[PDB]
């Protein structure tokens, strides 16, 4: 998984080489800037429950045909809405990831590759979720630092679904 | 290659979780204690031709056998390519203690290694026993009370010995 | 690869000898069965994708362990290259069924390819299954009696679910 | 083996990709044809012993010293005479065969390949085979497009031969 | 590889010693005796096609189940490829005498053959028995009195059919 | 290993053919020049001990520091003289192996491949060895074509030493 921590040893693994004390400096800039991260995370985490559900219905209220048209990619049915609600807490804890891990690796390897083809495939519409991660982001509470990390990596999933 | 942070949430994600909050602590602990690491790191890199060329000399003192002629580490190649592994486990032992996390060590440098050794009949116990040499030396610099302020990194020292340790126990 | 003509060829030539009127007659019969063979390959050639979302979501309304976290369909990545290996199966199912012999798919797919899973931990037996779920649906859409000068195709699905029951039991 | 039908498929398999419905009409193509094909090779097969032996005793006249000259490489011994017709049978066999495939993808791998080789180091004349090759021809008594089908792996050896 | 003069001196190596008297005279043994070993190599080379040919001709007259249709030296293609094999090793087996040596054989010749053929299904017991035809006639050649200045060579043609001895035992 | 030898062999198998007359007259050459190259290296072996002990003490004289200064690399303990005439000894060695293999393959394989990076971890100086082979050199009482070989596998060293 790339990290700045993992990026740095790379680099250093790459040209066969103890690592620099400009490789050491980014880490300690890392570490100084993990602090406010892990807590944005930490407050995510705990706020999870309220955050899924309210983004789940912040879907539906935006496109109500996804709760009446018939199908199983739709959540007309129990099992629909249990799969919408599963797959908004995966996005959200792959923020928390990104927060934790200090950058987008996490979400890159557990969410993004492969995404276009399974939205494709199970016949899931990219909107859908880009609707969810912009009620977390009203909704998060976060603020100063932590509001923009977790903004990029929120605004980085809507890319990667645009 | 996982560090300490990935390698927490890679154990997460497995169980489709959320960090707990002793997860979250123990992270927060490892930061909290991250200059230390960053000094162990900084002060084995400095000195890592001389704990390779000490671990060397010790070796040999105490396996003359390796430098008889016949011996795995006699003629110059053979002595250089030792040399040069010497180096190449500190240095990914190095990459292992900056990042809090074996994987780069077991994923680039150890896992086929025992077969590698077996196949050239290169005796992996007395590479073990060099790799151990390399970590006492390795801490004693790392854990050098002078020039530094004062404070506890035992801690610290015995997850450097682990990765060490992990090395030794991954060839003998 | 072979097809139907090739393997009756190779087989006569390790005996040496000439056809004989079985295999003659045998290979006579194949091509006075074509059309319905090349309306088979059409017919799930069109539908694939179809065939691949809709066997994927029936394996996994039955085997929900394998898309719970941890499982081996779990991550978008691991998701696509199930479904990849799923379209890749089928792609070499439909060139044996036009071939009228299995070798393109053994040779090209299937070999190696229990030790592939096994390396990875990838369940060979519920590929099986996914490519069962295939084999069903392939069959009702290359069987379907609406749109099609009828007659009857029992011979040629009798040979078509070998292809697929071949690939999964190279797998389970 | 390369026929018109592994051609189409190792087409489609080289592009990742299902077949296409050129490639399929072009083994339709096949299937209406191998009908005279395999028409063809079952009447040389039918007739394959008087062909056989025909041949041989054309090779004999056109080149007597064949059946004095001392070598175990001529047929101036039973056991060369043997390994003549067995020879000539196997150059017949292989003609059926490319009918049967329809290409010449049998005789490729079961005689030509590694051919040049063969008669070059057991000391056996190219002329003599042509000759039989050349006798089949004029006495197989096929008519129609299956003369130009037997004809042409005939001629296609005779060039391998040249 | 190695030649004779190599070999004494990686023996003497690995025991960190000087040449002995033994090891001296045995190289000295060698070269007074070298023009016999030239006279033997110029004689193998110079009839090598004729040795592989003839060799070949005797082992499918002894087993005729070679060259039945579905035998391994049936079709041009597989007997091309066994004519190959035996002018491969004889070529080795020349680099072997003229080296006085056989580890340019071992290492770059049969090292690896008996599995290459296992796997082939190609019958290492008959590729040793043309091994021992070439052999015996290559000897013949070496060692035929006419043309030659008289003299006694039968150590080196124990030597040679050593070397041509290894080779088949490396395949039966 | 190369010798003249093995370079023919190789030759002929880079080209994937049997030997030519040419590489078969460059063997014939390489015997005869192998008569004396051997008994040089037997003359050597002969008087080693004197050659290397005489080495050494030329050495000390020197270069004085090496029997006095304090360091496991330095010949001021037994254990350090020991190893040093060790080493001496190593090089003459491979210099009685180069006469008897026709090149120098034996240093080449034994010595040389890894000696800068051994000097350079161990603190050893070359020019410590530089003057142990001029000793040599000056002493082995080897004449004619036997001094030629001889001096030119020992003045190879010393190239690889400077
Ligand atoms: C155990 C290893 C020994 C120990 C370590 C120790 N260090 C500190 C404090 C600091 N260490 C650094 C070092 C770096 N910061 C960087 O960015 C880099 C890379 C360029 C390095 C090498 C720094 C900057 C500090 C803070 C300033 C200072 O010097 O104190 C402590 C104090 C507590 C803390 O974690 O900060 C300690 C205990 N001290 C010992 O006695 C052990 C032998
Ligand atoms: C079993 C599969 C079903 C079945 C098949 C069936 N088909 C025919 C006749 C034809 N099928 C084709 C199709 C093609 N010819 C081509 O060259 C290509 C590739 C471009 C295709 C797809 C054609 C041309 C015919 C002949 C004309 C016609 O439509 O009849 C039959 C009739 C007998 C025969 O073999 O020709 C049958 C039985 N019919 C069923 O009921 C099964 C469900
Ligand atoms: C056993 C192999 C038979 C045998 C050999 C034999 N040869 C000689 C003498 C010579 N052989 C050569 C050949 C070469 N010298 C080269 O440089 C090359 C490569 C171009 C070759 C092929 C030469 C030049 C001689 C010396 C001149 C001569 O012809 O005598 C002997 C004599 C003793 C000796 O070793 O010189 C012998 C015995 N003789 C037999 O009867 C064996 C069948
Ligand atoms: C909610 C916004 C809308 C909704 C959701 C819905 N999703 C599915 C099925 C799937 N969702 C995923 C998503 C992921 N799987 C992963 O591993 C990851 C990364 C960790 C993600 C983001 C996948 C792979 C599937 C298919 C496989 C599965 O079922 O798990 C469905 C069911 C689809 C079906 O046809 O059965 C639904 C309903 N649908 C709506 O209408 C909501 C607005
Ligand atoms: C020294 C303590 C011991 C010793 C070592 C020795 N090793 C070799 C050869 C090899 N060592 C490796 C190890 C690695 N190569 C890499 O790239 C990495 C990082 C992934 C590692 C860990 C390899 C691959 C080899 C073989 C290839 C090569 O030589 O480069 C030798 C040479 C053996 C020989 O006979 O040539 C030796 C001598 N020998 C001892 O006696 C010590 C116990
Ligand atoms: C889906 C039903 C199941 C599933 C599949 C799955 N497969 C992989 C990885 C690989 N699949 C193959 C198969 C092939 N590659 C080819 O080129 C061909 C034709 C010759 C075949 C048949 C290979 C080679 C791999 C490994 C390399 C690669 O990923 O491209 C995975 C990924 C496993 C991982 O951990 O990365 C998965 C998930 N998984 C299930 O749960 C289903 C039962
Ligand atoms: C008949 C026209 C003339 C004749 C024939 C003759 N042939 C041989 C020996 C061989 N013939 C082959 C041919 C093939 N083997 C294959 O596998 C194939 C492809 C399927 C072919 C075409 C081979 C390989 C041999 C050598 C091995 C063997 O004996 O089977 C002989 C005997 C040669 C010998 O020296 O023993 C003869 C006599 N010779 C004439 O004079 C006829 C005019
Ligand atoms: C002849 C006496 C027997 C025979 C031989 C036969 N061999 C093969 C195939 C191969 N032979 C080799 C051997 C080598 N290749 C090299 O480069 C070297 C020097 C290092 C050697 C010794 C190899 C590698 C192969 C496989 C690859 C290739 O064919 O080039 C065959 C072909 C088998 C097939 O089915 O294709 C045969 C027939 N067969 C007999 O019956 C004789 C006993
Ligand atoms: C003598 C001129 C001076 C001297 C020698 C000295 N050497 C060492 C240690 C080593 N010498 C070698 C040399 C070789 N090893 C090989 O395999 C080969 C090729 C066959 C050679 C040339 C090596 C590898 C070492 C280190 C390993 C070992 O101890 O064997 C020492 C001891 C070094 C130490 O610190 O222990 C000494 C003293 N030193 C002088 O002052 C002499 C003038
Ligand atoms: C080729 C390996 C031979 C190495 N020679 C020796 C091996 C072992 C010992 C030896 O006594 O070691 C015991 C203690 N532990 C650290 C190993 C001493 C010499
Ligand atoms: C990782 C593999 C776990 C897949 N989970 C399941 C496996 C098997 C079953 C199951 O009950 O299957 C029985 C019938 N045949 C078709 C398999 C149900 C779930
Ligand atoms: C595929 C291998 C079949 C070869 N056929 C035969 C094998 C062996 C014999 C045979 O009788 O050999 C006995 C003597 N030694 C030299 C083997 C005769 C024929």
């Amino acid at each position: 998984m790339k990290t700045p921590i993992t990026e740095a040893i790379a680099a250093a693994d790459t040209q066969g080489r103890f690592l620099s004390n400009t490789e050491l400096q980014a880490v300690d800039g890392r570490f100084k800037r993990a602090v406010a991260s892990m807590e944005a995370a930490r407050a995510l985490t705990n706020n999870a429950q309220s955050l899924i559900d309210g983004a789940a219905q912040a879907v539906y209220q935006k496109f109500p045909y996804t709760t009446t048209m018939q199908g199983s990619q739709y959540a007309s049915t129990p099992e629909g809405k249990a799969k919408c609600a599963r797959d908004i807490g995966y996005y959200l804890r792959m923020v928390t990831y990104c927060l934790v891990a200090g950058g987008t690796g996490p979400m890159d390897e557990y969410l993004i590759a492969g995404l276009s083809e399974i939205n494709s495939t199970f016949d899931l519409s990219p909107s859908w979720y880009i609707e969810a991660l912009k009620y977390i982001k009203a909704n998060h509470g976060l603020t100063g630092q932590a509001a923009v990390e977790a903004n990029a990596y929120i605004d980085y999933a809507i890319n990667a679904l645009s | 290659m996982l560090d300490a942070f990935a390698k927490v949430v890679a154990q997460a994600d497995a169980r489709g979780e959320f960090l707990t909050n002793a997860q979250f602590d123990a992270l927060s602990n490892l930061v909290k204690e991250g200059n230390k690491r960053l000094d162990a790191v900084n002060r084995i890199t400095s000195n890592a031709s001389t704990i390779v060329a000490n671990a060397a000399r010790a070796l040999f003192a105490e396996q003359p056998q390796l430098i008889q002629p016949g011996g795995n580490a006699y003629t110059n190649r053979r002595m250089a390519a030792c040399l040069r592994d010497m180096e190449i486990i500190l240095r990914y032992v190095t990459y292992a203690i900056l990042a809090g996390d074996s994987s780069v060590l077991d994923d680039r440098c150890l896992n086929g290694l025992r077969e590698t050794y077996q196949a050239l009949g290169t005796p992996g116990s007395s590479v073990a026993v060099a790799i151990q040499k390399m970590k006492d030396a390795a801490i004693a610099i790392a854990n050098d009370p002078n020039g530094i302020t004062p404070g506890d990194c035992s801690a610290l020292m015995s997850e450097i010995a682990g990765y060490f340790d992990r090395a030794a126990a991954a060839v003998a």
